[PDB]
């Protein structure tokens, strides 16, 4: 029943590797120390 | 593909080892018996 469990977190683990990178926002004019957000999309359908 | 007609005579798939990649290809056909009617895609294994 673990190997289960920890066989489905893997699964989700996959989809985490294949995360693609879509888009980011600066938090403020220096790059250099102002903070940044990204946004980012499955490859697999559906959309997540 | 919203194609301008029927094709639909079925499948082929394999896996191609022509290189290393060990690439992911499927194709579908139709019966022009000669400049037979083929449509296609292919895929690397982390689905790109």
């Amino acid at each position: 029943v673990a190997q289960k469990a920890v066989l489905g977190y893997l699964n989700n683990f996959e989809e985490v590797s294949n995360l693609e990178i879509i888009a980011g926002y600066q938090d403020g004019i220096d790059i250099e120390n102002d903070k940044t957000y990204f946004v980012a999309r499955t490859r697999m359908q559906p959309y997540r | 593909e919203v194609l301008a007609d029927q094709m639909e005579e079925m499948i082929a798939v394999v896996d191609r080892m022509e290189d290393e990649p060990r690439l992911a290809l499927v194709a579908f056909k139709e019966m022009s018996e000669s400049w037979d009617v083929v449509f296609s895609y292919i895929c690397d294994s982390m689905l790109i």
